[PDB]
RNA sequence: UUGUA
RNA sequence: UUGUA
């Protein structure tokens, strides 16, 4: 008897996702990039002045994944001993939404040397309701104007690739367990993200 | 110059409710803050608003309270420590 | 002056979903249904059983959601005061997914007097005959005893809903649901960040 | 008749520990259960295990050890509450 | 440790 | 309330 060859789902239905060992990656240092405001009252100022000129911020964060021992890690950015983020940021007024992460993608992890994301999945969203911490991943029913809005894109890898990390920050490789109902760890979205990948089919190259 | 409105729908909105106040025919709002349930963003159902005049203030005082937002009376008082706790224990 | 036709963005970058008022949609009751399990130990003695000769368990659940005010409501079925669980069950030996949700909601809310389904939201492993479910398998474990798969149900603009006796049948608005794993489980409680990546629309 | 195990990295499955008992001359092996975080699931490095034959066990005590599973080497115990508090504490690590 | 009308 | 380098 002859093998049948299962089809191609649906994306919809079933999205198959690539992942390498986190090795096939080299990391390189660069100039450190300062964050654009500072203190935590410092920014949410920033925030008012800026939202009344342009309006509700757009933040785009990719989601980059490799795996070791089949079991996938997010690669998380990492300021001084306890803060994480993940490489991405804020829109300038009008952008696609996709161009703008790989601008701040390359902005923060590129190659000395003109690379390429593939990006084509939105992971998440999470909107700040009024001027502070608080985000939620959906807008409230009194909310008629959100003061931030923040889209997550899977960020796919290739089996092999090469990234610089400024000096300041260090770059981390999240396994899921370690996020998982950890949200005093690492946040809400980090933390959830176990859960908004859950959905992914993925293969351990 | 600031206020507290109450007794209304956690659906009642910022936007929809400057209406209410338009109807009146104010226009003063400076600034509106929802409280709400830091758990899940709930809204209360209540807000501190924020204005600029004073008549008007008398008129959201005086006259508000007699109308219907959702099927609600916007039980307006001003901004006292001593107010705020019955709006939550409302929330109860 | 001249506007560029948009390009078409892939639907794995942004899936735009139809939602409709709650109150379109109305309930009938129906006969009772009880569980193939009844007792706690009960399943779980099931599950170890039936496992050695089937396999593993593959559940399927449908998340069924509605809007009003502008807040989508997932559809959760509920007895006592206390247990929410969404529409669904275990899969048959070898049957398809997506076939085999509709035939367990129609089986479960029935319209004696039909089912869209193309989306799959979440994924949750139950690494040993215990309670604890992961979004994952860890990596100690190499064969997992139950496999739920939850789906994104694209309901009609309005419809009705046969419901056994013993299940009230209520629609939680997100908020109710964020954070809120001591109230509807791990996997309920996640539906909300699970759901943010559609484009809802509330007609 | 049931031992501990540990020193056993995270990764190490079911599968792969029970591949080398059996190459050990040992067949008769029993329940394999695992400790894990009941938060995140991942495994804690070690796993209870009980054993038929009752001699075998020895031969895992001898000979586990001084064996290699995923670069570590076992560390086969019997059953004991003080162990536990032993492995246990390891897990913050 | 969303579980027993 | 993952926030101070």
């Amino acid at each position: 008897g002859n093998k049948y060859i299962q089809q191609t789902k649906p994306l919809t239905l079933e999205r198959t996702i690539n992942l390498y060992p986190l090795t096939n990656y080299t990391f390189g240092t660069k100039e450190p990039l300062y964050e654009k405001d500072s203190s935590v009252a410092a920014r949410f100022q920033r925030m008012r002045e800026e939202f009344d000129k342009i309006g509700m911020r757009r933040t785009v964060e990719g989601v980059l994944i490799v795996h070791e021992h089949r079991l996938p890690h997010v690669l998380l950015l990492q300021l001084g001993t306890t803060f994480f983020k993940l490489p991405g940021g804020e829109l300038n007024p009008g952008e696609d939404e996709v161009e703008g992460l790989k601008r701040l993608m390359t902005e923060i992890l590129g190659r000395q040397d003109l690379q390429d994301w593939v990006i084509d999945d939105c992971i998440g969203n999470w909107w700040r309701p009024n001027f502070e911490p608080p985000q939620y991943p959906y807008i409230p029913a009194h909310i008629t104007k959100p003061k931030e809005h923040k889209k997550l894109f899977l960020v796919q890898l290739q089996e092999k690739a090469l990234f610089a990390v400024p000096k300041n920050y260090k770059l981390v490789a999240a396994p899921l367990f370690e996020l998982y109902d950890n949200a005093p760890g690492y946040g809400p979205i980090i933390s959830s993200l176990p859960q908004l990948l859950s959905r992914f089919n993925f293969i351990y190259n | 110059i600031a206020l507290y409105i109450g007794n209304l729908t956690w659906w009642t909105t910022d936007e929809d409710l400057t209406e209410a106040v338009h109807s009146l025919g104010v226009n003063d709002i400076l600034e509106i803050k929802f409280f709400e349930n830091r758990a899940n963003g709930q809204s209360k159902g209540f807000a501190l608003v924020g204005v600029g005049s004073e008549a008007s203030s008398k008129k959201l005082m005086d006259l508000l309270p007699k109308r219907e937002l959702h099927g609600q009376n916007p039980v307006v008082t001003p901004v006292n420590k001593q107010f705020l706790s019955q709006f939550e224990m409302q929330s109860r």
